[PDB]
């Protein structure tokens, strides 16, 4: 069974620094990787970042770098983004999506979409 | 001015256990280096209540029980006797100021 | 410095005065780590001749990576111990699934750093390179375009900067089997090493004498392989630790005495089977049999305690008067009749005996001194080479002061033929 | 094993004089030897290291040549001098018998009498 | 952001064939071998049709056709059908580190 | 190359050391030296006169003394050994131990009859 | 009729790859990519030579230069020997390279070779 | 430096059995086994070896992994289980106590008496 | 009086090869052929250099 599904998300005040949650069962973690990307209405998908097996080598994309970390456990294999400073623009579905076959670190091995998510709506507004 | 900090205001009846905890920097003592307890009991020479942590030295009573972790070391007293007023102290070999010592509590008794 | 020494004649033995023991007595252990990433086929057209080295180099990357994959007189008296003992004890906790890749992701931007691991055990983290950057930035974004061609040459032979090294590892590995003796600089580089000096846990004087003796703790380091797993492929230097530092050691040098009997055969004689090195470590003496585990440098001697004796701290009683009641002053003997010679720091000890020519000779006045019969002594600093027989000797011209005290044929103290003649080990 | 030193009295700064350390151990010429101080009032830090041939000298950064160490082994006995000296410095000075550890850390083991050296006015 | 250009949507009958294209740089969809093209239905996730290139997954037709030609991917089909509303993208590995995306092109019937 | 074909009987004089059977070659002296060895699954301590004799761990410190006697320790209980004034690590690699019960030999005869001047002997 | 095996093939690098271009009218080099690959070519001969200086024709033990580990595998797979020895000298083809020696033979009619006395395993 | 051995009888194909081995050798514990049969009619072939520890099993294309053998040294005995059967399969087995040659080669020395396995029908 | 010997010349090499070109207002080189023969006039001295620092100054053979 290969699914992925979601956590966190929502309503958010401009800063407030958002922290988002992957979940996935039913196949092995560890061996591939996993990475997150968005889309927002009105456009269309932009990509955000990636990670390899464990902590190493997070690439981040020149428009995500700096405001955004992300970081995967080993523990119960749930992909953790933190972002920060958010803006109005920011307003968006993001989708987990897992990538990557062997013990590889190279975002060329690291670019096949084998399943996706069903991504949390971030809203920002007053 | 020592980065060794434990509180001076200690004391209490004989009878119970008394704990006392010496903490520092993480460039000493977490820093793969041993913390030595001494005494300083007004009159005679000061002389080590334990070092290293876990040896005692040769006559010693059993009361004092060392302990490290991280970069604190504690050694407790169970069963307080008269004469344990003294000033105990803490060192270690910190990278920066090279042999360090704490500031020391006195022990009295009520 | 202040090199001096007293050899009796009343057993011919020399002791050297003057020495700073800097003995080890543990091993610190750490981890050395070099990072790095598994490629794939080489995707790519045809063979060219600017994109070709690459092929051959990923190869032998390739090559290295798969190989290391696929690797994981009192001597008798002597007790032995294994001194690869910590390091593979290190590696053994790296064997544990999920521990070395908390040093993965700890050390992930720190060069050095310090990591706790699940046998309380937190000694010491470090990487050596950083072939993350390098392959998935400047190799594998050119190699792996369409129709591949590099942009140009000097691409590659940085390429040779950053794969020798490892290479280096990968053959020395290869040769010695996990245990290499001494520590390469490829395993180490020195500017590093004392780096790593900065680093472990001792005092300030023991950063000082490892710092001015680099060379000494490299000879003394050992090297162990540990796991390759998540390909975050790591090693253990063993380097030597110094307990005790700065304390008189001395090394008894001892020859034959033997009683100038014309009747050959027939002249039992014994030598103090003492030889070796005594440093006064602690309450007591630490004593190494083996001349060849210690070494000298510049009025620091550096020798590892683990092939060493406890012996007690009386010992210079019989150092200085060999018939005391206090030590048991240990004997070798034989009637046998060697003509030879040893040299100490500051001279040369000559023990001739019967029909051989006995000679010390400089190069200024040619022959300088004779020797009878009887083992007698030159000073350093009157001649530079012996003869003895048919065989020549240089002697160190290392400066420091001598002094030769009279002695006494001890062994004619006793009868002429009573003496047994057929023990290694005694005492008198 | 025991430990008598001298060299105490009231004399001004700015002066060099002599602190004596007269330990009367037979094997004193292998444990290291360190000189502390304990403030009136304010508690004992270290001051000086001094180690066998005393090639390894090392002090705490109240003196930086101020207060030069050395030892005659042969006549088993060490003395300080007070090259540089300040109002602050006076304290009770103790010599005191290190040994070294199981890595190399001294233990400060049984100590001196400690001699009064006061610098007031 | 930066992204690939793309038609913002394609006037097409049932049975004909679109020649959806997008267009980048030299470190872009051109070269590397790495060119991707995505479809995704509106509140549904996007899926892979078209990697490496040519190379077409399973769990999908083969009438979906990707190649690309100097800087410029493009995906071509055939027999066209009322279910292939969607958008699509082209997605690549760019040698500045980093997987660059297509603006969305519109597959539509009448 | 450097080996001996020794015969079968071998195991024999190694559980049973007084066998009509075996030659049960001997190392003799009266030189009494502190010393310790280190074997894969633990530590043989051998300290005789006065000497410190420890196997300590750096978890909770020292967990044995030994008074006299060559006594041993398991690999797994402890890290390090101190004899006298030197220090030796044990292997850590797995495995399991069993310490048998022995007796001293050299007591079983005269305490002041025998040689001392062999390197090579046996019993 | 032990053994044959050739490690490398300057015949045809030199006489196709490096003569042809140095021998030359007025020579001059197409592009330094051809003498760096001639450093992969003569780095390993030159690791020959330098290591054989040193030892004077016979060597303890065997370095990777005068053998490369897939090499050793593929002669693994290729001496005498059932294949369960064949298997346990895979596993430790490290400890194998360790044991082995090696010793020079001729020269002469320029198809320098030499021998490996690289260790059976019988029991 | 005799072998006896069992577990012989008429068995339907398909099923696992037990075939024992019980050598009565006094330093059986370094010796190279094997286990050989002879069919009916056709010769003798190589089934199955096993050496010394077990841990560098070898068996003959016949079989792989359907006969699956182990020893216990201490027990000086060995065991071979018929996890997959075969109507071909009908044959008398053989111990056989093999010793190393100058390579390893094993000779195959002295033989059991060879148990005889039918699974026809 | 035993014997002198000198067995390579990075005087020349060093001040008349390697800076007058890497020490350039803008530094930039000629071609990396500069730096290859380099690499012959150099590791050689870093092999003395491994050799000593491996066995501390005293080498056999």
């Amino acid at each position: 069974q290969v699914q992925l599904v979601e956590s966190g998300g929502g309503v958010v005040q401009p800063g407030t620094s958002l922290t988002l949650s992957c979940a996935a069962s039913g196949f092995t973690f560890r061996t591939y990787a996993f990475h997150w990307v968005r889309q927002a209405p009105g456009k269309g998908l932009e990509w955000l970042a990636l990670v390899t097996y464990d902590g190493t080598t997070q690439y981040y994309a020149d428009s995500v770098k700096g405001r955004l970390t992300i970081y995967r456990d080993n523990s119960k294999n749930t992909l953790f983004l933190h972002l920060n400073s958010l803006r109005r623009d920011d307003t968006a579905i993001y989708f987990c999506a897992r990538g990557g076959e062997g013990s590889f670190s190279w975002l060329g091995y690291l670019q096949y979409m084998d399943v996706w998510g069903q991504g949390t709506t971030v809203t920002v507004s007053s | 001015q020592s980065v060794l900090t434990q509180p001076p205001s200690v004391s209490g009846a004989p009878g119970q256990r008394v704990t006392i905890s010496c903490t520092g920097s993480s460039s000493n003592i977490g820093a793969g280096f041993d913390v030595h307890w001494y005494q300083h009991l007004p009159g005679k020479a000061p002389k080590v209540i334990i070092y290293e942590n876990s040896h005692r030295p040769s006559g010693v009573p059993d009361r004092f029980f060392g302990s490290k972790s991280g970069t604190s070391a504690s050694l407790s007293i169970s069963g307080l006797q008269p004469e344990d007023e003294a000033d105990y102290y803490c060192q270690s070999y910190d990278r920066g100021l090279d042999w360090v010592f704490g500031g020391g509590t006195k022990l009295t008794v009520l | 410095q202040n090199i001096t020494e007293e050899f009796y004649q009343s057993t011919c033995s020399a002791v050297s005065k003057g020495y700073l023991s800097a003995l080890r007595t543990g091993w610190y252990t750490s981890v050395i780590t070099i990072e790095l990433s598994n490629i794939k086929e080489n995707k790519c057209n045809g063979t060219d001749a600017k994109v070709k080295l690459i092929k051959q180099e990923l190869d032998k990357y390739k090559n290295a990576v798969t190989e290391l994959q696929l690797l994981m007189f009192l001597g008798f008296l002597l007790g032995v111990g294994s001194a690869i003992a910590s390091g593979v004890a290190v590696c053994k906790v790296l064997h544990l699934e999920g521990e070395v890749n908390k040093i993965k992701s700890a050390l992930l931007s720190t060069n050095k750093a310090v990591v706790s691991l699940s046998n309380g055990v937190s000694v010491l983290t470090f990487k050596v390179l950083d072939l993350k950057n390098y392959i998935d930035k400047q190799l594998l974004p050119i190699l792996n375009k369409q129709s591949c061609s590099i942009s140009n040459i000097e691409t590659v032979i940085e390429f040779q900067q950053k794969n020798n090294r490892l290479l280096e590892i990968t053959r020395e590995f290869s040769v010695n089997a996990g245990v290499t003796t001494p520590v390469s600089t490829y395993m180490l580089t020195n500017s590093e090493l004392l780096s790593l000096i900065n680093d472990m846990p001792i005092t300030n004087d023991q950063k000082k004498l490892m710092s001015n003796n680099v060379q000494i703790v490299r000879q003394q380091s050992y090297s162990i392989m540990c796991i390759i797993k998540e390909e975050v492929l790591a090693y253990v230097v063993q380097l030597p630790l110094y307990g005790v530092i700065d304390t008189p050691c001395w090394k008894l040098h001892t020859s034959p005495l033997c009683t100038t009997n014309t009747k050959e055969g027939s002249n039992i004689c014994l030598t103090r089977t003492d030889r070796g090195w005594y440093c006064d470590n602690a309450g007591s003496v630490s004593f190494f049999p083996q001349a060849e585990t210690c070494k000298v440098q510049s009025n620091r001697v550096f020798c590892d305690t683990m092939n060493s004796l406890t012996l007690p701290s009386e010992v210079n009683l019989c150092n200085v008067d060999i018939f005391n009641p206090k030590y048991d002053c240990k004997i070798m003997t034989s009637k046998t009749d060697v003509s030879s010679s040893v040299i100490t720091s500051l001279g040369a000890i000559v023990s001739c005996y019967g029909k051989t020519k006995c000679t010390a000779s400089n190069k200024n006045r040619g022959i300088i001194k004779t020797f009878s019969n009887g083992c007698d002594y030159v000073s350093n600093k009157g001649v530079d080479t012996v003869s003895v027989g048919n065989t020549l000797y240089y002697v160190n011209k290392q400066e420091g002061k001598s002094l030769y005290v009279k002695g006494e044929p001890i062994i004619n103290f006793y009868d002429p033929l009573v003496f047994p003649s057929d023990e290694f080990d005694a005492s008198i | 094993v025991q430990l008598v030193e001298s060299g105490g009295g009231l004399v001004k700064p700015g002066e060099s004089l002599r602190l004596s350390c007269a330990v009367s151990g037979s094997m004193f010429s292998s444990y290291v030897m360190h000189w502390v101080r304990q403030a009136p009032g304010k508690g004992l830090d270290w001051v000086s290291s001094i180690t066998g041939g005393g090639n390894y000298i090392s002090y705490a950064d109240s003196v930086k040549g101020r207060f030069i160490i050395s030892r005659d082994n042969g006549r088993n006995s060490l003395s300080l001098q007070m090259s540089s000296l300040r109002v602050d410095d006076t304290a009770v000075y103790y010599c005191v018998r290190g040994l070294s550890g199981v890595m190399g850390v001294t233990w400060f083991d049984s100590w001196g009498q400690g001699t009064l050296v006061t610098v007031s006015s | 952001q930066s992204a690939l250009t793309q038609p913002a949507s394609v006037s097409g009958s049932p049975g004909q064939s679109i020649t959806l294209s997008c267009t980048g740089t030299s470190s872009d969809i051109g070269d590397y071998d790495y060119v991707s093209w995505y479809q995704k239905y509106p509140d549904t996730a996007p899926k892979l049709v078209i990697y490496d290139v040519s190379e077409r997954p399973s769990g999908v037709s083969t009438r979906f056709s990707g190649s690309k030609s100097g800087n410029t991917a493009s995906l071509t089909i055939s027999g066209l059908q009322p279910e292939d509303e969607a958008d699509y993208y082209c997605n690549s590995y760019s040698s500045t580190n980093t997987l660059k995306f297509g603006g969305g092109t519109k597959l539509t019937v009448l």
